[PDB]
């Protein structure tokens, strides 16, 4: 059999919605184990000046408890069954989900609404998260490629909302109180705005059938079937140099601004950041990586690591790659890749890009390896595209892309366009905004 | 026919290299197919090679060539390269016409 | 197509052939071998280690060359994945063309070339590729523990020593190869494929003859300590016994004792009140530390015990806590509900292994290596529950009399020595 | 010293108690030869009982006085070529300090036979801790060692050390002919009772090379 059928027997995900905002959805299989999630579009990019560090206090508290159920019961009820419960918050896109048996389905769902409603925010117990969240900060301080990451949104939106770290502010953490963890939580977990996501041998009729009893709270006021538009966040080409000669290695970040998540365009970068794609010491591949900027990097030992990117959001979103090396070889290095990110918007050849497609395409496939991530992809698709997006639309889409659209993508994208730039550790050979714009046309 | 090969003997003993001791493959220009083959020889072919033109050189600095019974002869001319190189060069033929 | 049938041939030369088709849009084809750093007498250290990262090198019917740039030209992939006592080399990439990802997986495990300089060129990896990996100290106690609990095979590093970088050859690497990789060691097991084709492809290609090639030198248990002192923060220490074998139906005792001491989390930044083990330990100390159940099973033999991380000051009574709840434990304190409990978990646990299309080709492939065979997952989840109160308890006793084996890494300064528990 | 010495009095910060322990560490370094010390807790400074290892110390063999030699008087020596083969070395190990100390022997030998070698080396320590040991080889051992003593008086700085040692341990100086008395008064028993109290406790051993045919403490 083809890859063109196994891609049209995937079972069609299904959706139903609840007269009060919730959306619900999932793909069955055969699996006797699976995975259930609630997937909030909540984060910090929801948040202000002032409560700077909620998604996260609470994703922190959203496993300690209810008020039906205290600290141990919870864990223990859990534990017991063998599910696994965990949960995250980015920028704007909360979510808490677990794994377990297709059997505990329903049981399972019901717990899933007892964190997102009835959270128990015991007051012993924030005053001692408040500790720790304060210790994953002097430890996620020294993860360089995430100290970057931040550094370049923090200056690439610089002055918005987006512009935030997750984790909040060092004040803020110490200063939010029950009171102010509440109003997020009232404030943001909203049914309108969560999903229910699932992937497994689940029925889905079975699973609707558990939210409508405990997914209840039901609205009267237009109000709460609105999902509050969000203020449009500005980029603004510029740099943040964070030096530290004391540093190993330094980690630069170039971008450009994103589409957008809804935008058909996002496909044509992905398929251009495939050709350049991404490489790491280990790599056996070795000088005969396909990646032009991979084998230069390799035959000059020009970097320790590098990626390419293509963080989307709902408005907007930020393009370009991150690299690792040592501060005598960030100019080399900078400078190559500037130029392969010229090549796309000039020279792209067809095949270039034959091979990015095919390698795009089998990463996109291994997107949905196993009922967690499965869950993942709905979780997210409804919440950002707005409805599912299958595997057999996906590959349409990436089979239209050829060399002219990527080159005019690219162009369209990149071609003179201002830079944000973030640069952390003993960089002092990388030296200019200036020189750095420069690169950014002729190739 | 055993013209070529009559022929062949005559040119090698014309173009002289061994009145210097120097093997066929000693002579030969190092562009980069060559040079990235020398460096595939096994440890010591390579020392005996650089000895040989260590020493040819050693001559044709004092002006002298070797006294005639020590010059390679034709049929005891060793071609500890040409392997190696038409690997090389197979090599690099795959790579070109690969890139299109 | 939902659901099909797995299938499982035997050619007469041992070639085991495990197949099933899932119809995912993308297969996973591979070679498992009963290989690894066992094999290695003293004279031929790590050349299981740099066999490993000389998968990319030429072979007799494709150049280290067009191997990469073949592969990547179709979205594929190849990895190589190794214990002390298996190898197991894989490619994944689309239906559409598993076809050519196959020339160069059959190419680089039947017909490596291993070419003097290809080789000598790419050693230099090992001192790098060795320091990757250890920088999670996680990996560097095991290292030590495995030649503190062994005279030889399971002994031996799975990294090459460092004395050894550089010094490794290719009549080594060969006679690795030639004595190792027999057709009744390998195995060729399948995802999104018909067994028709995986069989015709296994049989037309396939050359190197049967027979265990080189018997592996039986697993001598010795029981020492490996104390490393290295001024770093925390302090890891695991402390095990003589466990059991790939099989042994006593080995699914400790499997369920592993889950009854507290094998690891389930709720993100947890408590787990599930783990005796764990809960056992916060009752004694006051600061972040970390314990969990050890437990591995080897063909001729397994290990089996907790491994404890914590603060310097702390690690004493961390780890004597460790070994008082595993006391408690040996002694009659296991609720004959804790074991049912275990029981789901393990159930679980297992069960979403063969979720990703990596967990399943594994388990698969071990199976169909070890026996040839594959037992259904209601047989294996019926050999589980299989399980009564004593054999827990008597795992948990087969531990406290037993000779133990220790090591650590940190400042282990008011870390306790073997002998002082 | 008085006039310009200052720094203050005092033991200062008493040192942790020697605690035994007995354990063995293997170093694989695939070197051509192995290395290897096999002891147990010995005596310690000027305590009577350490005279008697300094004595089974020479009565074993503790060194060659004959360049290029073969030492007959070298139990151990001898006792171990009447078992290898190839080249080869061993020699009595004796260490004393002052709340504890190390005895036994350290050897050095080919890799394949690295084994017995050491083997013959315990053998040879046990047939030598049981009542093989002539009233004489005892009365020889005895002037080895006020020989080798002696000796090291000879050089400024050998000498300089002898009298420091003393002179910091105790604040005395015990006379040429007082030590070589505490010497003789080394009875047989004395001697192959040093050898007993190794056989007996608990042993500590050291390696280092192509330990592929070297044997594990617990193997002895």
């Amino acid at each position: 059999a083809t890859y063109a059928q196994t891609l049209q027997n995937i079972p069609e995900t299904n959706v139903t919605t609840l007269d009060n905002g919730l959306r619900v959805a999932s793909e069955e299989s055969s699996q006797p184990t699976c995975t259930v999630g609630v997937w909030i579009g909540a984060g910090s990019r929801y948040e202000n000046e002032k409560n700077n560090g909620a998604g996260y206090f609470v994703e922190h508290l959203a496993f300690k408890g209810t008020k039906k159920r205290p600290c141990a019961a919870f864990e223990k009820e859990v534990e017991s069954m063998g599910a696994h419960f965990n949960g995250y918050t980015s920028r704007e896109q909360t979510a808490f989900y677990i794994k377990a048996l297709s059997k505990d389905m329903p049981k399972v769902v019901e717990l899933l609404a007892d964190v997102v409603q009835n959270c128990a925010l015991e007051e012993s117990q924030i005053e001692k998260e408040r500790g720790v969240i304060l210790q994953e900060l002097k430890e996620m301080d020294n993860d360089m490629t995430n100290v970057t990451f931040d550094y370049l949104h923090a200056t690439a939106f610089q002055g918005t909302a987006l512009a935030r770290t997750v984790e909040g502010t060092t004040e803020n953490i110490k200063h939010l109180t029950r009171a102010d963890l509440a109003s997020y939580i009232d404030t943001h977990f909203k049914a309108p705005r969560m999903v229910l996501a699932a992937a497994g041998g689940i029925s889905h009729k079975e699973l609707v059938d558990a939210a409508r009893q405990h997914f209840s709270g039901v609205s009267f006021t237009y109000k709460e079937d609105a999902v509050p538009i969000l203020p449009r966040c500005r980029f603004t080409g510029s740099e943040i140099r964070a030096r530290d000669d004391a540093l190993p290695v330094a980690h630069v970040a170039l971008a450009v601004e994103g589409p957008g998540w809804a935008d058909p365009d996002n496909v044509v970068l992905h398929v251009a950041n495939a050709i350049i794609g991404r490489y790491d010491r280990t790599f056996g591949g070795g000088k005969h990586l396909s990646s032009r900027l991979a084998a230069l990097a390799v035959e000059h030992k020009l970097c320790h690591s590098f990626q390419t990117f293509n963080t989307s959001y709902s408005d907007t979103g930020l393009f370009g790659f991150h690299f690792v090396a040592d501060p005598l070889s960030i100019d080399d290095m900078m400078f190559c890749a500037q130029g392969e990110w010229m090549r796309l918007c000039t020279s792209t050849t067809e095949s270039e890009v034959k091979r990015a497609k095919n390698h795009l395409r089998s990463a996109m496939v291994a997107q949905l390896d196993g009922t967690t991530p499965v869950c993942e992809t709905i979780g997210s698709h409804l919440l950002n595209y707005g409805r599912r997006i299958s595997l057999e639309e996906w590959d349409s889409r990436i089979s239209a892309v050829d060399a002219r659209m990527v080159r005019d993508v690219c162009s369209k994208y990149i071609y003179d366009k201002c830079p944000a730039l973030a640069a952390v550790g003993p960089i002092e050979q990388l030296l200019d905004y200036n020189r750095i714009r420069s690169g950014m046309y002729w190739i | 026919g055993r013209l070529m090969d009559r022929i062949r003997k005559w040119y090698y003993n014309a173009a002289g290299f061994n009145k210097y001791g120097l093997m066929r493959d000693d002579t030969l220009y190092e562009d980069d197919d060559v040079k990235e083959a020398l460096k595939r020889l096994p440890k010591d072919l390579y020392n005996e090679r650089m000895f040989r033109i260590k020493r040819a050189l050693d001559l044709s600095l004092k002006h002298r060539i070797l006294p005639k019974e020590q010059w390679v002869k034709y049929e005891e001319d060793k071609p500890y390269l040409e392997p190696y190189l038409k690997e090389v060069i197979r090599e690099r033929l795959e790579r070109e016409a690969w890139n299109k | 197509p939902g659901a099909e049938d797995l299938e499982i041939t035997k050619l007469p030369n041992g070639l085991i052939i495990a197949s099933l088709e899932n119809f995912s849009p993308a297969s996973r084809i591979g070679v498992f071998i009963k290989a690894g750093s066992r094999y290695e007498t003293t004279a031929n250290l790590g050349t299981a280690h740099l066999l490993r990262l000389a998968s990319p090198l030429t072979t007799k019917g494709a150049s280290s060359f067009r191997i990469t740039r073949g592969i990547e030209a179709v979205g594929g992939s190849l990895s190589v994945y190794s214990t002390r006592e298996k190898m197991t080399y894989c490619v994944e990439c689309l239906r559409d063309h598993v076809d050519t990802v196959m020339e160069y997986l059959l190419n680089v495990t039947t017909a490596p070339e291993f070419r003097p300089w290809e080789v000598t060129d790419l050693q230099p990896q090992l001192k790098v590729d060795k320091a990757v990996a250890f920088q999670s100290p996680q990996v560097g106690v095991l290292e030590n523990l495995h030649a503190a609990a062994y005279k030889t095979a399971l002994a031996n590093p799975l990294y090459c020593p460092d004395y050894r970088i550089g010094k490794i050859t290719s009549e080594q690497l060969h006679h690795f190869v030639q004595n190792n990789f027999t057709s009744a060691r390998m195995a060729l097991v399948g995802i999104g494929v018909k067994h028709s084709d995986l069989k015709q492809v296994a049989e037309q290609f396939l050359n190197i003859r049967s027979g265990a090639g080189t018997s592996s030198a039986k697993a001598t248990y010795w029981g020492g300590e490996i104390r490393e002192q290295n001024g770093h923060s925390l302090v890891h220490a695991a402390v095990v016994t003589e466990g059991a074998a790939v099989g042994s139906a006593e080995a699914n005792a400790f499997s369920v004792l592993q889950h009854v001491l507290g094998a690891g989390p389930l709720i993100k930044r947890g408590s787990s009140v599930t783990s005796k083990l764990y809960q056992g330990v916060a009752k004694a100390t006051t600061q972040p530390f970390d314990a969990s159940a050890f437990n591995v099973n080897y063909s001729d033999s397994g290990l089996f015990g907790f491994y404890t991380i914590s603060q310097a000051a702390h690690a004493g009574e961390v780890i004597r806590a460790a070994m008082n709840q595993l006391k408690a434990a040996a002694q009659g304190g296991v609720t004959e509900e804790d074991v049912t409990k275990a029981k789901n978990q393990l159930k679980a646990t297992y069960l979403m292994s063969v979720e990703t299309a990596q967990g399943l080709l594994n388990e698969i492939g071990s199976e169909a290596l070890l026996s040839g065979t594959h037992t259904a997952p209601s047989v294996v989840a019926q050999k589980i529950d299989s399980v009564t109160s004593a054999d827990v308890v008597n795992a948990a006793k087969k531990f406290v009399s037993g000779k133990k084996s220790m090591a650590a890494s940190g400042d282990l300064g008011s870390t306790p020595f073997l002998d002082e528990l």
